[PDB]
């Protein structure tokens, strides 16, 4: 009921423990806070596909340990 | 042997009679699962294709396709005659150069038979799926509706021109210009009222206002509106109805 998650980009790697229904939000929040920047400003992916703020790790079927891209959000377009 | 029946002649009616706004004449693509209404306008600019689905009928049989060719004057003729509340079958053989539509009124009272010839529509529709497009967007019928009436006052040309998260009508005239711009918008208490919007290029085209006029009359029987556009193709129209489907393909401008 509480998958272990590894978000990162290039130079950084955190773990967060979040429960399978919490929507993957909180995570995109708490990653981006810790790197001063904005959530908006950041692209959360997920074995290929772009997260979307509202989907929880259970639609995603995210097993313990699984990896999540962070990578700059470009302007254009 | 072909027997559509439908509950109310009305409901007919009112297909014929959307219709007799574009077109003058209607080809009826007649198959196992319902009837697909194809027609081009005189102009061969817009596109017609209307799919009348089994369930929108009371009984459909059809052992073969056939193809029935009507005129759209003589057609509204008989149906004066037949009442609204009564039950309108047409009757077609295989291979049919005559078609019968029977009035029913109910108890088992009054039957009322009148013959229509068919006409050869030989020239082959070309209702374009197009397997890609450069752009597909989703609106509210009755948004898209008040954009092209209020830029048709300014101009018999609207121009469409998509960008990465922009829609933008334009036109420009020589009493004035106008142009909206809409953006891709969802609401989750009001969803019928969201803007959709998927682009794989950019795309610029003009379009007639006497033709956006009459398609945006599919409004009435719909309230969203497909728009899917591309360089290459005409462009198309799609309303979702009960009935099974509304599509228009329209000739860009030179
Ligand atoms: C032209 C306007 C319309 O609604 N239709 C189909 C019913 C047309 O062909
Ligand atoms: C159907 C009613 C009628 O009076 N007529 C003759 C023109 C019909 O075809
Ligand atoms: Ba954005
Ligand atoms: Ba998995
Ligand atoms: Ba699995
Ligand atoms: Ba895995
Ligand atoms: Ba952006
Ligand atoms: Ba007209
Ligand atoms: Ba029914
Ligand atoms: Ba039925
Ligand atoms: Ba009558
Ligand atoms: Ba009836
Ligand atoms: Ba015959
Ligand atoms: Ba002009
Ligand atoms: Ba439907």
């Amino acid at each position: 009921t509480h998958i272990n998650l590894k978000v990162s980009d290039g130079s950084s790697e955190i773990f967060f423990k979040i429960k399978k229904t919490t929507p993957l939000r909180r995570l995109m929040e708490a990653f981006a806070k810790r790197q001063g920047k904005e959530m908006d400003s950041l692209r959360f992916l997920y074995d290929g596909i772009r997260i979307q703020a509202d989907q929880t790790p259970e639609d995603l079927d995210m097993e313990d340990n699984d990896i999540i891209e962070a990578h700059r959000e470009q302007i254009g377009g | 042997m072909l027997e559509a029946k439908f509950e109310e002649a009305s409901l007919f009616k009112r297909i014929i009679d959307g219709f007799k706004d574009c077109v003058q004449l209607v080809n009826f693509q007649c198959k196992e699962d319902g009837i697909i209404a194809q027609a081009v306008d005189d102009s061969r600019v817009l596109l017609v294709s209307l799919e009348i689905g089994v369930e929108a009928f009371q009984e459909y049989r059809c052992d073969h396709p056939v193809t029935l060719g009507m005129d759209l004057t003589s057609l509204s003729k008989i149906l004066r005659c037949g009442n609204n509340t009564d039950t309108l079958t047409l009757i077609a053989d295989n291979t049919p150069d005559s078609i019968i539509l029977l009035f029913e009124d109910t108890k088992k009272d009054r039957i009322a038979e009148y013959s229509l010839k068919l006409m050869d529509i030989d020239a082959d529709f070309l209702g374009i799926e197009e397997l890609q497009y450069d752009s597909t967007l989703s609106l509210p019928s009755s948004e898209f509706s008040k954009i092209v009436r209020d830029l048709s006052q300014l101009s018999d040309s609207i121009n469409i021109m998509i960008t990465k998260e922009t829609i933008k009508f334009v036109a420009d005239g020589d009493i004035g210009s106008g142009s909206v711009i809409i953006k891709p918008f969802v609401d989750m208490e009001h969803p019928e009222t969201s803007i959709k919007l998927e682009m794989d290029q950019p795309v610029d085209l003009t379009f007639g206002a006497k033709y956006l006029l009459d398609i945006i009359k599919g409004s009435s029987l719909s309230d969203r509106v497909g728009i899917r556009l591309s360089s290459e193709a005409p462009a198309l129209f799609q309303f979702d109805l009960k009935s099974g489907f509304l599509q228009f393909f329209l000739a860009p401008k030179f």
